[PDB]
RNA sequence: AAUACGUUCCCGGGCCUUGUACACACCGCCCGUCACACCAUGGGAGUGGGUUGCAAAAGAAGUAGGUAGCUUAACCUUCGGGAGGGCGCUUACCACUUUGUGAUUCAUGACUGGGGUGAAGUCGUAACAAGGUAACCGUAGGGGAACCUGCGGUUGGAUCA
RNA sequence: UUAGCUAGUAGGUGGGGUAACGGCUCACCUAGGCGACGAUCCCUAGCUGGUCUGAGAGGAUGACCAGCCACACUGGAACUGAGACACGGUCCAGACUCCUACGGGAGGCAGCAGUGGGGAAUAUUGCACAAUGGGCGCAAGCCUGAUGCAGCCAUGCCGCGUGUAUGAAGAAGGCCUUCGGGUUGUAAAGUACUUUCAGCGGGGAGGAAGGGAGUAAAGUUAAUACCUUUGCUCAUUGACGUUACCCGCAGAAGAAGCACCGGCUAACUCCGUGCCAGCAGCCGCGGUAAUACGGAGGGUGCAAGCGUUAAUCGGAAUUACUGGGCGUAAAGCGCACGCAGGCGGUUUGUUAAGUCAGAUGUGAAAUCCCCGGGCUCAACCUGGGAACUGCAUCUGAUACUGGCAAGCUUGAGUCUCGUAGAGGGGGGUAGAAUUCCAGGUGUAGCGGUGAAAUGCGUAGAGAUCUGGAGGAAUACCGGUGGCGAAGGCGGCCCCCUGGACGAAGACUGACGCUCAGGUGCGAAAGCGUGGGGAGCAAACAGGAUUAGAUACCCUGGUAGUCCACGCCGUAAACGAUGUCGACUUGGAGGUUGUGCCCUUGAGGCGUGGCUUCCGGAGCUAACGCGUUAAGUCGACCGCCUGGGGAGUACGGCCGCAAGGUUAAAACUCAAAUGAAUUGACGGGGGCCCGCACAAGCGGUGGAGCAUGUGGUUUAAUUCGAUGCAA
RNA sequence: GGGAGAAGGCACGCUGAUAUGUAGGUGAGGUCCCUCGCGGAUGGAGCUGAAAUCAGUCGAAGAUACCAGCUGGCUGCAACUGUUUAUUAAAAACACAGCACUGUGCAAACACGAAAGUGGACGUAUACGGUGUGACGCCUGCCCGGUGCCGGAAGGUUAAU
């Protein structure tokens, strides 16, 4: 049963990165997009658009940099089986800054830098290098 | 494997007991000779160890192992026993050492005196 | 001189593949009763203790209640005593101790079952090759021993149409 | 492998009691309370700040000190006292010890010392209230085995010394040697220069603030009396204390040992033995060349210390929350359903419980860390800061999770129509075939094995034909084919029924997945009852091979295999791969639907369900998996932590029994393992060669003759070769 | 199901309050009623009347007389309840349900009867008779040399006639 559509959405994302797909579609949702929204802000993705009024649709491209993923690897922390809540001085470091570490907190879903300067934390939700 | 079953089953130790239980957690113990004589090691090597049953004070009653070439102790002899078995000896697991109340040293011993409770020569 | 149809076969050798629990490399490895020594254990008619449960008996001192007696410094008195107090007795709680029957644990116990380590021991070769009956799993029976047989399943089996 | 406990027990009314609330207690009434979020019971254990180890998370632990509790020979009790059910207070019972005139009494060092036993081990029956405090006293003043200090122990940490600069005749001796050499080695001897520490003799702080006696001033009253306070002057005070420290004396004196040297780990050569003596944490050494045993020489490490032992942490990612695995090493329950529980599609509004931000209190002191200071440095002490990772409250943030109310269909379930199927239960029917019964024809064999015999035969066997009796399964179809959760299911027909898929259509609206306990199904073998029994076949009888053969082989043969109802719940219950969701290249098929095309052939183009083979990326120790992943994840359950002992015994449950289930401990071992590699072997296969066989020829073994070997005899029959290769 | 009344324990007299006699049973007179008398809904005047608490009291003793289980453990036999030698043996002796074998197709076997006939049985192989053992749990292992029983009449002997 599908439990998990962030989990779902980082393993369909992967995969079209291992397998070279130009984007990957897949059923979207208010977090989803949200994802979306700082993935592409970092240059991870290249672009997304919602397609669709009673079943939306997110149709993420992915950007590959000389052959290789820009990507390296994205790693599901904060799992619905075990919730992991970090304060604003706990917030983690994906390979010393050089990756980020999405963060579901009050004021949206921003990355580690946007809540560190903030002054907040938040509930982290996945890695991604 | 999941944190939903490791909450209902605790990740046990695997503690395991001492290879010294006659000690009692003890560096030494006096002891009272029973039987000295001498035994002959497993296959791999044959010789005449020389050991000795000793009745400890606790009450346990064990076979150590005497050091060195040349022991004057026979029974009803005081002796003192530390740990440290012998891998050539089935059944062995203390050494007496010498020095002791009433076990003499190693004659004429220049090297590791110590060990077997020897006076430095002049 | 004779004979050589062909590799079907004995012997020795050369190449490929297959299986191997062997690698001084099959003159390999290796299994279990049986005897002897030692060690640690279960059963064991019973034996001696520790702790403790249940149902009771038990009433030293000490607390609270009761007063058929014994007496009385503070208060009152109408001057006789009164109120109150103490002693004694009794009732209620309780300790030591005692009786009956259980539970747990420790040590011991004739004898007995299984297990482990052993030194050129006795008996046989079950598994590892198609190990020469192909073993293994569950089960029932049988036998000095490894094991054998029947039933159901697997190839974690070698050759070949 | 401790599952039910509790009847003053849970609550209520009233009374009593405590300083205070309260079944704390009493009388009555209600039958409740705890418990798989571990009740009850057993063993062990003082708790915390802290300490060790660990980068961290964690593990172990409660030495000193500090905060709290309990105890004072054992047990019970009460009184005084604000404060006790009281260490040096009281009463009583029990043991111990002591005095006695025998009537009767005295005591509790788990205080400081110290004594006797235990132990491997734990200190002197030392000085002082001079200071910091306590108790009494207005004060002076007294007590203080707390405290301040002295003594012993290298028990731990820190510092210093045991001389330094010269010093090659490379002195002498020792060590080995290739006898030329090098090693000890600037090491030593000798010269020069210092005296830290130990000793002697002098000087000499600080821990001392306080107190008494007078005097000037202030507060007081009637008072200059008496008192208190503020300054002043002389008396004064130390157990430590021959104090810390400084200075002069002289002399290099009085001051270094232990462990190791084959690899792990830093260090090699001889001598003495010869699997004996002996070493060892592991690997292992010694059988005459031991760098491994003992000694010597040399070298390495540490140092007033050096090694062994006992315990803890690390390495051990070897209980893995940080940080593992379950196809083959240990690890998927045999399968399915499902309670509690765990998780949960998508939108809005609301709450803000978790979560996030800020503030307050607290998180003792002590300890760690950072910046400074004092001890001549350090150990040690100390000031401030940080930290104490936690908790409670308040004020906000609303993305996520959670609660609430509305919605949606993509998850899930249902209708309407067809499709295939050894899906299950029950009842009938038809042949092949085997075995017996009866009859006919028919004569000397039948059966069996590598070969034989037991066995059936002249009482007519086997064979043939006819009729009859009874049991089981249904040759071909038949396949890496189908169904079923698994086990499993194969003639045909009927009756009842479960499950799966597809064409198009609408709603129900999260109703969804997993599952500890629990229930159900569950190959065969096995047991009970009542039947059946043709063939096959455990046990058993006979024959046979073999040294033996309680087996393989042959001839018979009981339970069983069969039916109905019952009992166990075991398997290599295997895909050795637990259920579901989606994502991630292809080829060749198998089965079964469905849409459309000129369906001229099992013509083509798409789309579903199940399944087989090959294989790319990826994964794995490799084999191998590879869209039906063993590729990357998400939700849940179970299991694994070295091989034996052992899935064994005990214990609880189930079972008529066999047995099943839950499940250890002592003891031993240095391994036990799986995928693959190179050899070797196979009574495995394929191919090939050689006088190796097959077709010859001649000889050897038969009887003397010439030789060598073995044994015999002797003083020697000298020694070596002892399969083919003597 | 049992052992089990396991074993072992506390109260039992009398008086008073509860209640000058409670609960419970029986249960009249007063009021509607009828499909009207031997009737129903309320009604408790009564007599009867346990069982316990609280307090007191007397004796050494309150199931105070008569009547009225001794208890537990280890074992052999028999399953048990019963029956058995009237009149020395009551038991381990017989029986027993259960189990096995055998014969019995009805005009059945068998027994009493020279026979009729009857019982079996006015039953019909789940019935009857006989023989063995004797509830129930694990089983009944090998042997037909001999004597009985059954199946066969190939061969030998064989009465009466
Ligand atoms: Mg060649
Ligand atoms: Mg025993
Ligand atoms: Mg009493
Ligand atoms: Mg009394
Ligand atoms: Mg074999
Ligand atoms: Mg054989
Ligand atoms: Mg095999
Ligand atoms: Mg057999
Ligand atoms: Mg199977
Ligand atoms: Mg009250
Ligand atoms: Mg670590
Ligand atoms: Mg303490
Ligand atoms: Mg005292
Ligand atoms: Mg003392
Ligand atoms: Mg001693
Ligand atoms: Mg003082
Ligand atoms: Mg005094
Ligand atoms: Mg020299
Ligand atoms: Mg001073
Ligand atoms: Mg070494
Ligand atoms: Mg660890
Ligand atoms: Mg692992
Ligand atoms: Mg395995
Ligand atoms: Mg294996
Ligand atoms: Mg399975
Ligand atoms: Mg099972
Ligand atoms: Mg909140
Ligand atoms: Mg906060
Ligand atoms: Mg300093
Ligand atoms: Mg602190
Ligand atoms: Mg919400
Ligand atoms: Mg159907
Ligand atoms: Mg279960
Ligand atoms: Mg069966
Ligand atoms: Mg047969
Ligand atoms: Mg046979
Ligand atoms: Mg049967
Ligand atoms: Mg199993
Ligand atoms: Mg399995
Ligand atoms: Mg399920
Ligand atoms: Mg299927
Ligand atoms: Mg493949
Ligand atoms: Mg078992
Ligand atoms: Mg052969
Ligand atoms: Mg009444
Ligand atoms: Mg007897
Ligand atoms: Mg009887
Ligand atoms: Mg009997
Ligand atoms: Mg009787
Ligand atoms: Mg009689
Ligand atoms: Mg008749
Ligand atoms: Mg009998
Ligand atoms: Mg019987
Ligand atoms: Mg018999
Ligand atoms: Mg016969
Ligand atoms: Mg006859």
């Amino acid at each position: 049963s599908m439990q998990d559509p962030i989990a779902d959405m980082l393993t369909r994302i992967r995969n079209g990165q291992a397998a070279n797909k130009a984007a990957v579609t897949m059923p979207s949702s208010k977090l989803k997009v949200a994802i979306a929204n700082v993935l592409k802000e970092e240059g991870f993705i290249e672009d997304f658009k919602v397609e669709g009024d009673t079943k939306p649709e997110l149709e993420l491209t992915l950007k590959y940099f000389q052959g290789k993923a820009v990507v390296e690897s994205i790693q599901r922390v904060s799992r619905p089986g075990l919730r992991i809540y970090k304060r604003k001085d706990e917030l983690p470091k994906v390979m010393a800054g050089l990756g980020i570490a999405v963060v579901s907190t009050s004021k949206g879903v921003m990355t580690d830098r946007a809540a560190r300067q903030a002054g907040l934390g938040g509930e982290i939700i996945c890695y991604v290098a | 494997a999941t944190v939903n079953q490791l909450v209902r089953k605790p990740r046990a130790r695997k503690v395991a007991k001492s290879n010294v239980p006659a000690l009692e957690a003890c560096p030494q113990k006096r002891g009272v000779c029973t039987r000295v004589y001498t035994t002959t090691p497993k296959k791999p090597n044959s010789a005449l160890r020389k050991v000795c049953r000793v009745r400890l004070t606790n009450g346990f009653e064990v076979t150590s192992y005497i050091g060195g070439e040349g022991h004057n102790l026979q029974e009803h002899s005081v002796i003192l026993i530390r740990g440290g078995r012998v891998k050539d000896l089935p059944g062995v697991r203390y050494h007496t050492v010498r020095g002791a109340l009433d076990c003499s040293g190693v004659k004429d011993r220049k090297q590791a005196r110590s060990k077997y409770g020897v006076k430095r020569p002049k």
